């Protein structure tokens, strides 16, 4: 978040987050939006994620609402295209006062035109027709990634807004992130409420002859309800 | 599923806010009454 | 290209989820059973450029170790964005860069990375680990489903009978690495580290196909049948 | 309709978001699931 | 969609669009509210 220096929209950088604790707090305490997908915003402190991927790039204000699921436009389909079904949250916020000059700003671009519509979680960083371009501007070519041109001038609509995109997996691997929430020991052959790795349910834990393979993290019933955990902190 | 987002129940409490959550169980409460309905209905006709 | 069949070979675990003494039906991309798989033999050189399309199964059988690593990429050169993966005596190097390759990209003769790589640009990634590789017959099973690479794999020596054949047996591949390369894999070259030695190397397709996998006591993928077969 | 936009499933699949489609075409299927489960009850009763 | 002067709420104008081919993305051309009822905005080119 606290960064000067972020990416283009057509180069977004994917930054990897595993092996920590994330206060989703802090996020809430700094102007933002947080438009949040398959899971709401409030829930996130109480869940375990599997990995955590931030997509940073900067974009204009009226294409915040192309980076959405479904969703079809020019950054959609030629820069930063998003799933139908992924799990994360979407974070905008304006920041003029970092990524607007009085010329213009050329360290961000965006890709104008391509050949064909880009696959969700995908990066390019690589003709209309007619005759071949060949290397050199002519009739029907273009240099696809163009400038933003930022100045503090302009509209709110095309100032430029630093966008976040906060996707993970839910209860399919072994959590790397999770929650700042304080641990509980364990106690075994009792009936106790539990919460290992975002996953609540009421039961009495026994050890168990399951010999789970270490990608294996949870045991599931032929009603595909979990019928064997592996403790996270002893395994 | 049950046309919601997972078939248990802890994830979507957890997952989704409390608004949002009784949409997704009202159609998981539905289609497993439907489906008790159908075993009542079935044990019923192999009962007479 | 010689032709191989693949009879009950291609299957992995699913998901991360354990599965004990119970018949579960999962539709995912997988190599159809009864398969034509091309066989490529080594002692010219057989070391072509063969497309993805939408999951690869390779195996090898070797004895030295000279099917070293992979490259994935779209156009396999440097305009575009490609993988790598580079194994050695110490550890596995799986690298994406914007690599140049050569025509041959034959690792060391040691020389080293040698002509598998020109030139590096927006160079993202480097994940390094522990290495991932008679006869010793290595399964392996590549997707890209969403921007993630996940690979299976599965080591188990095999006899020979008639001569670089692939076994009649089952055998669960148990998934190895996931990544977040977020390329466009469409292409892809085995390579060979060159320096007296024999290999050949087995390319399936995956296709989406419902399977019912055989879980017993264990957990272990025992049995499975191909719902479309 | 069973409370959806139409009874056919093309212009429910055309007109809408996938997201919405998914709650109006879900609706229809469980409907007609209704439907098609009092019609395998009423052939079991009869059958008996 | 431009105009020297839209009509008053109490006796809005209403434009008869008939005989052509309607492209929907031109809309999005010029903060834009694009509430849809019935149908969603994607699908309108469809
Ligand atoms: C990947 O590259 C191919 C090259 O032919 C291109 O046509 C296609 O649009 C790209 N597809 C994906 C998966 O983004
Ligand atoms: C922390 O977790 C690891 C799990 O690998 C465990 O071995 C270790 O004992 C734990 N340490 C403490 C202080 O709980
Ligand atoms: C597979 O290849 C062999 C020999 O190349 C051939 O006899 C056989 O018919 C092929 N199978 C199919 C399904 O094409
Ligand atoms: C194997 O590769 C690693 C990665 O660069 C290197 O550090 C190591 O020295 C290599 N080991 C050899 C060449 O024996
Ligand atoms: C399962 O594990 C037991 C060890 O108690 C072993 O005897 C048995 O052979 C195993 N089953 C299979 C199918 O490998």
């Amino acid at each position: 978040f606290n960064a000067t220096r972020f990416a283009s929209v057509y180069a977004w950088n994917r930054k990897r987050i595993s092996n920590c604790v994330a206060d989703y707090s802090v996020l809430y305490n700094l102007f933002f939006t947080f438009k949040c997908y398959g899971v709401s915003p409030t829930k996130l402190n109480d869940l375990c994620f599997t990995n955590v991927y931030a997509d940073s790039f900067v974009i204009r204000g009226d294409e915040v609402r192309q980076i959405a699921p479904g969703q079809t436009g020019n950054i959609a389909d030629y820069n930063y295209k998003l799933p139908d079904d992924f799990t994360g949250c979407v974070i905008a916020w304006n920041s003029n006062k970092l990524d607007s000059k009085v010329s213009g700003n050329y360290n961000y671009l965006y890709r104008l035109f391509r050949k064909s519509n880009l696959k969700p979680f995908e990066r390019d960083i690589s003709q209309a027709g007619n005759k071949p371009c060949n290397g050199v501007a002519g009739f029907n070519c273009y240099f696809p990634l163009r400038s933003y041109s930022f100045r503090p001038t302009y509209g709110v609509g095309h100032q430029p807004y630093r966008v976040v995109v906060l996707s993970f997996e839910l209860l399919h691997a072994p959590a790397t992130v999770c929650g700042p929430k304080k641990s509980t020991n364990l106690v075994k052959n009792k009936c106790v409420n539990f919460n290992f790795n975002g996953l609540k349910g009421t039961g009495v834990l026994t050890e168990s002859n399951k010999k789970f393979l270490p990608f294996q993290q949870f045991g599931r019933d032929i009603a595909d309800t979990t019928d064997a955990v592996r403790d996270p902190q002893t395994l | 599923k049950f046309g919601a987002i997972s078939s248990v129940l802890n994830d979507i409490f957890s997952r989704l806010d409390p608004p949002e959550a009784e949409v997704q169980i009202d159609r998981l409460i539905t289609g497993r009454l439907q489906s008790l309905q159908t075993y009542v209905t079935q044990q019923l006709i192999r009962a007479a | 290209p010689a032709y191989t069949n693949s009879f009950t070979r291609g299957v992995y675990y699913p998901d991360k989820v354990f599965r004990s003494s119970v018949l579960h039906s999962t539709q995912d991309l997988f190599l159809p059973f009864f398969s034509n798989v091309t066989w490529f033999h080594v002692i010219r050189f057989d070391n072509p450029v063969l497309p993805f399309n939408d999951g690869v199964y390779f195996a090898s059988i070797e004895k030295s170790n000279i099917i070293r690593g992979w490259i994935f990429g779209t156009t396999l050169d440097s305009k575009t964005q490609s993988l790598l993966i580079v194994n050695n005596a110490t550890n596995v190097v799986i690298k994406v860069c914007e690599f140049q390759f050569c025509n041959d990209p034959f690792l060391d003769h040691m020389e080293s990375e040698f002509r598998v790589y020109s030139s590096a640009n927006n160079c993202t990634f480097e994940y390094v680990s522990q290495p991932f590789l008679f006869k010793n017959l290595r399964e392996f099973v590549f997707k890209n489903i969403d921007g993630y690479f996940k690979i299976y794999s599965k080591h188990t020596p095999i006899i020979v009978r008639e001569p670089e054949d692939l076994p009649q047996g089952f055998s669960a591949l148990e998934p190895l690495v996931d990544l977040p390369i977020g390329i466009n894999i469409t292409r892809f070259q085995t390579l060979l580290a060159l320096h007296a030695g024999a290999a050949a190397y087995y390319v399936g397709y995956l296709q989406p196909r419902t399977f019912l996998l055989k879980y017993n006591e264990n957990g272990t993928i025992t049995d499975a049948v191909d719902c479309a077969l």
